[PDB]
RNA sequence: AAGCUCGUAUCAGUUUUAUGAGGUAAAGCGAAUGAUUAGAGGUUCCGGGGUCGAAAUGACCUUGACCUAUUCUCAAACUUUAAAUAUGUAAGAAGUCCUUGUUACUUAAUUGAACGUGGACAUUUGAAUGAAGAGCUUUUAGUGGGCCAUUUUUGGUAAGC
RNA sequence: GAGAACAGAAAUCUCCAGUAGAACAAAAGGGUAAAAGCCCCCUUGAUUUUGAUUUUCAGUGUGAAUACAAACCAUGAAAGU
RNA sequence: GGUUGCGGCCAUAUCUACCAGAAAGCACCGUUUCCCGUCCGAUCAACUGUAGUUAAGCUGGUAAGAGCCUGACCGAGUAGUGUAGUGGGUGACCAUACGCGAAACUCAGGUGCUGCAAUCU
């Protein structure tokens, strides 16, 4: 009964949340967004691999779930369950509505239908993180994952460290000097701005100028 | 560094929370028209319970604020139902303190049964001298840190004066 | 049904300012507005009394009357193939003297000065705006300036 | 303040703050607007205010018009001014307030002209009366009452200045019900009480009401009236002859000023402590992170 | 059987043939809507200043 | 259609300069509101469970909410910021300056306000480009089913809708 | 948030923080902090006379509104409204 | 220079935490006969300027402070956009030509200026 995603697929609408105003929308197929050994430390995956869009198209909910099971069960089931983290960097708040078919065109406007995520042209997908000796596992998971989605996507090798914002050097000239700091499963940096007083309270290793 | 900012009693607010209005409230009225000689004011319920049997506006209570000396004979006359030992909780963060004792003749008052006995609140707000910068009309402005009335300078100012007790942790 | 009201569509238009909200401040009162004046009609939303229909938000008018607390603006509003006279009466809130013509009354009193100075000294007074010449002719050396020698770069992703 | 307490940052980014007069709690501006502002109609005409204010125990009188660089002060009166003119004590009480606006009316309408015309009330007995214009003559000089944040109650003293200033000559329109002396149930004024307060007749009664009853307390306050041999019968004498020496001659002394303003500033600069440069700022951080982080 | 609802097209075209003509400034504009009690007073200003001029012809 | 009054005259589906107005595109979310993923550190005399317990305003695990600093993602009816295109006004003789009459308005006031008399400075007289000229009046036809294209755009899976 | 007999999640009393996160009949959006919100005090300008003006526009009507004029009033110490 | 009263612009003025302040002025502060207001002379009114104090207000200074302001060929000539073609592509969309051109980011600087009147080593 669910349409054929091909009538939904090119970004013909102004975004249509779940508003006040909408209301009655259906649950999203995709519900969770972060599978893996999600709570390690960012030392502990340093490579960092995109599933990256390269049409501007929608992704249904539906198939945005589809797809990430495909990715993570054989990520797991070959390189181990612990072994990577999958982020899934694309939310699907765009309702799809329905004209359900006496009367008519006369007052066409439809119900909601299902959601979608809208997604722009070098817009990331999927993100995962990994020691560098499972690239080749997680690379085939997302090579798997795009048979699940409408539109051509390509898989890309981050110049950052894990979900890091910094490279891989420059990243390792914070950490090694004495600027990280681990913090669930992300990490906090050293300003050098504010307080002076507890800027040394956290990160004491500094301050030394050393290792 | 303390020359001007001592530690006098602000003003000493009594309460009754009668459940109702009524003659039970004006009789409550009655109890702390003579003992604070102040006539007193009643207060209306701010809502609807009907598991406390009140209406919105129905005069619940009584009670009435009391500086000036007449307030310190108030506060001891209390104070002795309760021994002269409070407790640890009994004071705000910001610096005041009270207590409550039932049966208002345990200070002073005899029985009158056509009175009753009443339950009281006995409050006790405290503030240094100087305090009117807050309370005034113009250039109202806020007292410094080291001059507010803290929880700890408090107690210490209880328990020199009145020589009570301060008890558990 | 559609809803036409005086003051639809005026979401914005008549905000207030972001983090301007509040009491006018006294300058605006203290303005004082003569006949002739040139004004500016922009609408002050806390001021509701005396109020410019959005229409003329943004408009430039004439004063033609002053009044105790407002002045009247005369604005050449266009309804069809031609232009009609208004009458607006606006509290002193919503309106501004208008900069429009500062540079040109500042154009004038130093157009007299030059001239004044011309005529005492002696003549070629040339006294008209001209728009933006082309550049003349110029030599640029090179000494501590060598010229550096950029190329394309090459592709890149750093995602 | 308390930790559960402070202000996050977003809490201040969004926050708009008052005028700076109102929050020095001074300036009421909501009063100001409709005590300033003119009719459009007529273009530079100032209005101008009698601004009185209180100090503790200094009364100021200014009469004060508008421009938006600033306010314009005409003339200004301060009750401790009031000694020249043989008033020595209670600077600040209602008579006090009294003799002070009456300079004020006489200072200004004397360097405005309307000085020999326009003298008010001279026979003062504590009658209703504004200054009425001259038929066939300048209009008086009109003057608006800025009371401030001055709560209006019937019997305040921000209003003697007020009965001054009107007794002076300047047109100060206001009504009677705020006067001493004025009944509640009856809307009358008895003058003869009202004559009292501009004559220090409750003091007088006070003073003598304490010099028969308590006199340990006539002698901590009214220690002054000991030291100059001044018992209350005279101290309405003391007030009618400084309405005299008012009328006589209000052309404003100024000090004799002792020391120059240019010593003044050299002598107070040296309390005044200066920014530091961002050199110095650097140079402190750089030592303490030296100091509290190099492990001691 | 509906039909067309609305449109401002060619509107412009039109109201260009004979087009958008400028508002016709005057010198002495009339004073439509100014304050009574100023035209009531500039009546006798303006009699006074003309018997005035009329006093040079004597 | 008839013309009429004038004609170096004023005129402009345009640029330039000066000065306004606007909340769209974008952008923003470790900024408000409202959504949304993940941990990490805090908080309970005080949300429910559980060991010891005679209880505890008792300790210790636990899970929820909340607080703190972070983290992935969003808005036609969200937003601090904020375009491009469009858009109001001004670019002089109906101008600028000076001298000082008129009034019943207005000012404490021959104060101001408006309208003037007398006087001073002409075509580089106040940007550009253009102009088979400009203004004005009357009277009347046909029309009041429209459709297409690029761009912006609503409904609809869509349509030669 | 922290404090007060019965008193409990919710009764009344006090202090601190508090840019409005409230309230302003009603839809929503503007607007508002010594107010435009809450409490009190005095009131009938929700009045008299006929014009001009803005939106809708044909620059008709109606509705609704704006700034004056000419009265008589209300309120406030007053400017004012 | 300081302080005051009245201000203009309305955070470079606000906020948090500390410290410093001569002189004068503000202020806190004493009193309740009088006018006047309260459940309470707390606020409001009156009286003293005497009995007391810089503790608070106030003013300034400190902070790899929060906020705020300013600048920058910092990002970025980027995003977006007006104009053009019988340009590319199944399409989605995308380059190109003549123009206009952000926001966030980042970094550096800054933390009230000033009008009238009176007053003060
Ligand atoms: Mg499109
Ligand atoms: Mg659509
Ligand atoms: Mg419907
Ligand atoms: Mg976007
Ligand atoms: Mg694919
Ligand atoms: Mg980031
Ligand atoms: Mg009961
Ligand atoms: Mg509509
Ligand atoms: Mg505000
Ligand atoms: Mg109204
Ligand atoms: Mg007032
Ligand atoms: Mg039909
Ligand atoms: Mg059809
Ligand atoms: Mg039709
Ligand atoms: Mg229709
Ligand atoms: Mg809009
Ligand atoms: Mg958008
Ligand atoms: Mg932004
Ligand atoms: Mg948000
Ligand atoms: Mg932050
Ligand atoms: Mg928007
Ligand atoms: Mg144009
Ligand atoms: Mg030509
Ligand atoms: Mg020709
Ligand atoms: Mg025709
Ligand atoms: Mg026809
Ligand atoms: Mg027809
Ligand atoms: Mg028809
Ligand atoms: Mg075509
Ligand atoms: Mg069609
Ligand atoms: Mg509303
Ligand atoms: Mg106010
Ligand atoms: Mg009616
Ligand atoms: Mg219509
Ligand atoms: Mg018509
Ligand atoms: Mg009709
Ligand atoms: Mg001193
Ligand atoms: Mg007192
Ligand atoms: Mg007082
Ligand atoms: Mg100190
Ligand atoms: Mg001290
Ligand atoms: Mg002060
Ligand atoms: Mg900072
Ligand atoms: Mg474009
Ligand atoms: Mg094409
Ligand atoms: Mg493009």
């Amino acid at each position: 009964a669910r349409r054929p995603a091909r009538c939904y697929r090119y970004q013909k609408n102004k975004p249509y949340p779940k508003s006040r105003y909408n209301r009655a929308v259906p649950d999203s197929k995709i519900r969770i967004y972060d599978l893996g050994k999600k709570k390690a430390t960012v030392d502990e995956f340093p490579l960092c691999v995109h599933l990256v869009s390269n049409e501007l198209e929608q992704l249904s909910s539906e198939a945005l779930e589809a797809a990430r099971i495909c990715a993570n069960k054989y990520m797991t089931t070959v390189s181990g369950r612990d072994a990577f983290h999958l982020r899934v960097r694309v939310h699907p708040f765009h309702v799809l509505r329905i004209n359900k078919m006496q009367q008519g065109m006369r007052g066409a406007w439809g119900k909601p239908h299902g959601l979608a995520a809208r997604v722009d042209i070098g817009q990331i997908i999927f993100s995962v993180r990994t020691k560098d000796s499972n690239k080749d596992v997680v690379v085939e998971g997302l090579r798997r994952a795009r048979y699940k989605f409408p539109g051509q996507q390509k898989i890309i090798l981050s110049k950052k460290w894990g979900f890091t914002n910094l490279d891989r050097p420059e990243y390792l000239k914070k950490r090694e000097a004495g600027e990280v700091k681990d913090d669930g499963a992300f990490v906090k940096f050293l300003s050098k701005k504010g307080s002076l007083e507890n800027n040394i309270r956290e990160f004491p290793e500094y301050f030394a100028a050393q290792a | 560094q303390n020359p001007m900012r001592d530690l006098k009693i602000e003003k000493l607010v009594l309460n009754i929370s009668v459940g109702e209005s009524g003659d039970r409230l004006t009789r409550a009225s009655k109890v702390l028209e003579q003992l604070s000689g102040q006539t007193p004011v009643q207060s209306k319920a701010r809502y609807t319970v009907r598991t406390f049997g009140i209406r919105r506006n129905e005069k619940i209570a009584v009670h009435v604020t009391v500086r000036g000396p007449k307030a310190e004979e108030i506060l001891e006359r209390g104070l002795k139902v309760k021994e002269y030992q409070l407790r640890d909780r009994n004071f705000s963060a910001t610096g005041n303190f009270g207590f409550g004792i039932d049966e208002h003749i345990d200070l002073g008052i005899k029985y009158d049964p056509s009175i009753g006995i009443f339950g009281m609140d006995f409050y006790v707000v405290m503030n240094r001298p100087g305090a009117r910068v807050t309370r005034r009309k113009r250039c109202k402005g806020t007292v410094g840190n080291s001059h507010k009335t803290t929880k700890e300078d408090t107690v210490s100012w209880f328990k020199q004066k009145y020589d009570a007790d301060v008890l558990d942790k | 049904g559609k809803s036409h009201g005086y003051r639809s569509r005026t979401r914005y238009m008549f905000q207030r300012d972001f983090r301007k909200h509040g009491a006018v401040h006294l300058s605006t009162y203290l303005k004082v507005y003569k006949v002739g004046d040139i004004v500016d009609i922009k609408a002050n939303g806390s001021i509701q009394k005396g109020m410019p229909h959005k229409f003329y938000q943004g408009k430039t008018g004439v004063v033609y009357n002053v009044t105790k607390s407002s002045v009247g603006v005369i604005i050449n509003k266009m309804v069809g193939n031609r232009y009609l006279e208004k009458r607006l009466n606006l509290r002193v809130e919503h309106i501004k003297h208008s900069k429009c013509r500062q540079e040109f009354l500042e154009r004038v009193k130093a157009n007299a000065a030059k001239r004044a100075e011309a005529k005492a000294q002696g003549v070629a007074v040339q006294l008209k705006r001209q728009p933006a010449q082309p550049r003349e002719s110029r030599i640029v050396s090179t000494e501590g300036n060598v010229p550096q020698t950029l190329a394309p770069v090459p592709y890149e992703t750093f995602i | 303040a308390f930790q559960k307490d402070a202000k996050s940052s977003a809490y201040s980014s969004r926050f708009q703050t008052p005028f700076r007069r109102r929050r020095e709690g001074k300036t009421d501006y909501y009063q100001r607007k409709r005590l300033v502002t003119q009719h459009k109609a007529k273009y530079n005409t100032p209005k101008y205010r009698l601004v009185v204010r209180f100090t503790n125990k200094d009364i100021i009188c200014q009469i004060i018009s508008s421009t938006i660089t600033g306010d314009v002060v005409l003339a200004a009166a301060y009750s401790h001014e009031l000694p020249r003119y043989g008033i020595t004590h209670g600077l600040t009480n209602w008579a006090a307030a009294y003799a002070t606006g009456l300079l004020i009316a006489r200072r200004t309408l004397q360097k405005l002209g309307l000085d020999e015309t326009y003298k008010g009330v001279e026979e003062v007995e504590g009658e209703y009366e504004l200054t009425e214009a001259v038929e066939d003559g300048p209009r008086p000089f009109k003057v608006f009452l800025d009371i401030g944040l001055q709560r209006t109650t019937t019997g305040a003293r921000v209003f003697g200045a007020l009965k001054g200033a009107s007794d002076g000559g300047l047109y100060v329109p206001h009504s009677e019900n705020r006067f001493p002396g004025w009944d509640f149930e009856t809307e009358e004024i008895d003058p003869e009480l009202l004559r009292s307060y501009i004559f220090g007749g409750h003091v007088s009664q006070y003073m003598e009401e304490l010099a028969d009853d308590d006199e340990e307390r006539f002698s901590e306050l009214f220690k002054g009236y000991l030291a100059d041999d001044i018992d209350a019968d005279s101290l309405e004498d003391i007030y009618t002859s400084a309405h005299e020496a008012i009328r006589a001659d209000p052309a404003f002394k100024p000090t004799e000023k002792k020391f120059t303003k240019e010593q003044y500033a050299a002598e107070s600069k040296k309390y005044r402590q200066t920014k530091l440069s961002k050199e110095e700022r650097a140079a402190r951080v750089a030592a303490k992170i030296a100091a509290l982080a190099g492990q001691q | 059987a509906k039909s067309k609802n609305h449109t401002a097209h060619n509107q412009t075209r039109k109201a260009h043939r004979n087009g958008i003509k400028k508002p016709k400034t005057y010198k002495y504009p009339s004073l439509k809507g100014v304050d009574p009690k100023f035209r009531r007073n500039h009546k006798h200003a303006l009699h006074g200043t003309a018997k005035a001029l009329a006093a040079a012809k004597k």
